[PDB]
């Protein structure tokens, strides 16, 4: 649980064949947790919205995606969530770009095929189709010969900012109300982040890049923070437990809700402790620090996701 | 701005070493990691966040931290010896910047006698009043010779010039000897060897005007 | 199949110029950055510059220690990177690399190489080599290319058909300045006079080309 893993949380790499097999879907949350492991989710989305074949990800996996910064402190624990991981658990959207979505300055985009970053109100993509991949500007995809193989290795890929996401803890509109008054209380200068409107303002500046710790509370737009806690609560209920039918790979749905509520497989300590113990299927913890409960403002939630990443906002003019 | 390597590390056959670089750039973008060997083109090894160019064993592995990147080797093997680069990019994005380099020794490897061999004077040479003899040295470790050379049996101690030992393909190594002579002083005397000591222990051949 | 070559180097007077190039192949070479990286013998890599491709404005960047005195262009339509250097001082003797990001897609992600082009900057004038033949279960000949400057000297054996029992080894470097190396094929002594052996020696510095053949004297 706790410490921090370097690899998959269940699955190895991929090693595809054949860039034209099919994506099945999986209803079993270790199946889905496999998949994210391989990047197929990215993959997914890939094929959906740039008319991409194939697979980004071949060989490498989940843990070989690059981050900017490089300097990244969630992606140390395998079992922390990113935004592509969340959207295919059905936790968020990880929406198509369209053209007035602001791309920041800073990463490396050169020669990717997917990056996302966080935005104010949500969550954006960016893909390229087959034989493409972006410019340094990141505005454009052109064409590029690398990628012919359309089974791409994890570099191609790009997540941006320090980000984990987990199940909430909703709120009602009149907590994230007040929520949003406190932080525009801490940003009174800022007018727009990411062409939404977070303080009534005449003039302004062009949007800036801007570099912000924020949560995500459910509600129409996020919750940046300046002087706010977090701490981390070690939970143990059944999303914080995989199953792996060994020689086979992950556990079927069937067979995980089995083990989860009737006691009759094999796991980790803490698995039979709180679900019962006994080839046969084993379950056992996901590597991360708990989840993420944050103090701010005078209230305490559990968010959707919570992070430190690059936005883009606009400075009132006097 | 820089990325700082050390100059030298060491690794025993079958271990692990990890060879670091640590720059400012790191904290936002990531290291690349060139092997090169001597003689031979850099060949990239790891870039981004630990991903292998195909044909890369996964014995080659990336990570970082803070403003450090760090390169490590699990089961050293001889053909690893070699020189590490990292490398990344500026602050500003429009320079390359290399790290110094780090030496990889790796240390345990089989000792081997040289496989020696001697060369006349040619005899279209002799025709050019000119005589060369001409000593070659191969597969032997670790790459430390010394050469002496025989008038008959006295030391020819002028006009002999030897190499410093290089690595082959197979991570041996090789070298050279040559003695020069005046085509009198090749027929002056009947017999003329160049004897390879390497470890304590001497190989010899021997060449005659015959 | 996919493969960079650069050529042009050789012996430049100190103060003087000279232009590399690097052919590319197997690729579409517009969509490439391409990048200089040189190294002194003996010391570390170092980036020389890079010329982006037009997609990305195609623009040129130099490292401070040749900012002014070297000019990188490319021709995309005979798939060709340049490096025009000028005021030549000694330390720029270097054997010089063109590279680019080719399947690792990314501005300092160097996977694909040329194998190099030695330039060296030196008062001292070329001078071509003297080649002998050296003749013999097993076999050893071969050829002694002599007194030559500066590097390299490309030994082949039956204009390349005889590949393999062949070990060129490193020159040596007299005091008097010019190198020498020795090339050697190991063959049976079993078809002795039965098959020629021609050794093909190659010293582009000074355009010179030796073919010659092995018998047993
Ligand atoms: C890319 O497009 C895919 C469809 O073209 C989409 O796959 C679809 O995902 C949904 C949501 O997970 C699945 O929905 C239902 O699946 C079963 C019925 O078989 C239900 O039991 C579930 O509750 C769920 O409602 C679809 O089955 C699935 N379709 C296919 C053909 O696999 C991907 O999710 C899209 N990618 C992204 C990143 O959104
Ligand atoms: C790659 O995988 C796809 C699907 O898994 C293969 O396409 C199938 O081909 C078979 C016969 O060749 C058909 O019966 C199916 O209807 C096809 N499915 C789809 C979705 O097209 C494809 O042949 C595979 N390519 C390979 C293995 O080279």
């Amino acid at each position: 649980d706790g410490i921090q893993d370097s690899g998959p949380i269940i699955c190895a790499g991929p090693i595809h064949s054949n860039k034209s097999a099919d994506i099945p879907h999986l209803l079993g949350y270790s199946e889905k947790i496999c998949q994210i492991d391989r990047l197929i989710h990215v993959s997914s989305w890939l094929r959906n919205h740039s008319q991409f074949q194939g697979y980004v990800g071949q060989r490498g996996g989940r843990s070989q995606v690059s981050y900017y910064p490089a300097e990244n402190s969630y992606s140390r624990w395998s079992g922390l969530l990113s935004p592509c991981d969340a959207d295919w658990l059905g936790m968020l959207v990880v929406k198509k770009a369209k053209g007035s979505d602001m791309i920041v300055p800073g990463p490396s985009y050169k020669g990717k095929v997917f990056f996302e970053r966080p935005t104010f109100d949500g969550y954006v993509g960016w893909g390229c189709g087959s034989g493409k991949s972006r410019t340094e500007s990141g505005e454009l995809c052109s064409s590029d010969s690398g990628t012919s193989s359309g089974l791409l290795p994890s570099d191609r890929v790009l997540w941006i900012g320090d980000v984990a996401c987990q199940p909430m803890t909703p709120i009602p509109e009149e907590t994230f109300l007040e929520l949003k008054s406190f932080s525009q209380s801490e940003f009174p200068d800022i007018c727009k982040i990411d062409g939404i409107v977070f303080n009534q303002c005449e003039g302004e500046s062009l949007p800036q890049p801007f570099d912000v710790a924020w949560m995500d509370v459910g509600h129409s737009h996020k919750i940046i923070m300046r002087e706010h806690k977090t701490k981390w609560v070690q939970e143990s209920s059944s999303k914080d437990f995989v199953c792996y039918k060994e020689g086979t790979g992950p556990c079927s749905e069937s067979e995980e809700k089995t083990c989860k509520t009737s006691g009759s497989c094999r796991g980790d300590m803490q698995f039979c402790k709180v679900a019962g113990c006994e080839a046969k299927c084993r379950c056992s913890l996901v590597h991360k620090p708990g989840e993420v409960v944050v103090s701010y403002g005078g209230m305490r939630v559990r968010p959707k996701c919570y992070g430190f990443s690059r936005m883009m906002a606009t400075l009132e003019v006097n | 701005s820089e990325l700082t390597q050390d100059p030298a590390v060491s690794v025993a056959l079958g271990q692990t070493v990890r060879i670091t670089c640590q720059g400012d750039s790191l904290r936002s973008y990531y290291a690349s990691w060139y092997q090169q060997k001597p003689g031979q083109a850099p060949v990239l090894v790891i870039y981004g966040k630990n991903n292998r160019p195909s044909g890369i064993p996964d014995r080659f592995s990336g990570s970082s931290s803070g403003n450090t990147a760090s390169l490590t080797i699990t089961g050293a093997q001889a053909e690893d010896e070699a020189d590490y680069y990292c490398n990344s990019r500026d602050s500003s994005g429009n320079h390359v910047v290399f790290g110094g380099g780090t030496k990889l020794t790796v240390l345990g490897q089989p000792k081997a006698a040289p496989s020696v061999t001697l060369f006349p004077p040619s005899s279209e040479e002799l025709q050019a009043n000119k005589a060369t003899l001409v000593c070659l040295i191969s597969d032997f470790y670790p790459g430390a010779v010394t050469v002496a050379w025989k008038a008959d049996s006295s030391p020819v101690k002028a006009g002999v010039e030897t190499t410093t030992p290089s690595k082959q393909s197979n991570n041996k190594y090789a070298a050279s000897s040559y003695l020069s002579l005046t085509p009198e002083q090749w027929k002056s005397h009947r017999s003329y060897s160049c004897q390879v000591t390497h470890e304590g222990s001497t190989v010899e051949k021997t060449v005659a005007p015959t | 199949e996919v493969q960079l070559v650069e050529s042009g180097g050789g012996l430049v007077k100190p103060g003087g110029s000279l232009r590399l190039s690097c052919a590319a192949s197997g690729f579409t070479f517009s969509n490439a950055w391409m990048s200089w990286v040189r190294q002194a013998p003996g010391k570390g890599l170092e980036w020389v510059g890079r010329i982006k491709s037009k997609t990305d404005g195609g623009t040129t960047d130099y490292a401070a220690p040749v900012k002014g005195r070297f000019t990188i262009s490319r021709d995309d339509s005979k798939n060709t990177l340049y490096l025009q250097m000028n005021s030549l001082k000694t330390e720029d003797t270097a054997v010089y690399y063109c590279t680019t990001d080719f399947i690792s897609a990314g501005p300092w992600y160097f996977d694909l190489w040329g194998r190099g082009t030695l330039v060296t900057v030196s008062s001292a004038s070329t001078k071509g080599p003297s080649v002998f033949p050296l003749a013999p279960g097993t076999a050893a000949l071969g050829c002694l290319v002599k007194d030559y400057f500066p590097e390299p000297v490309t030994v082949s054996w039956n204009s390349g058909a005889l590949t393999s029992g062949v070990h060129t080894f490193p020159a040596v470097l007299q005091s008097s300045g010019l190198y020498s190396l020795s090339s050697v094929v190991t063959v049976p002594s079993s078809s002795l006079g039965t098959q020629t052996y021609i050794c093909n020696v190659n010293h582009k510095p000074s355009n010179t080309k030796v073919d010659k053949r092995v018998e047993p004297k």
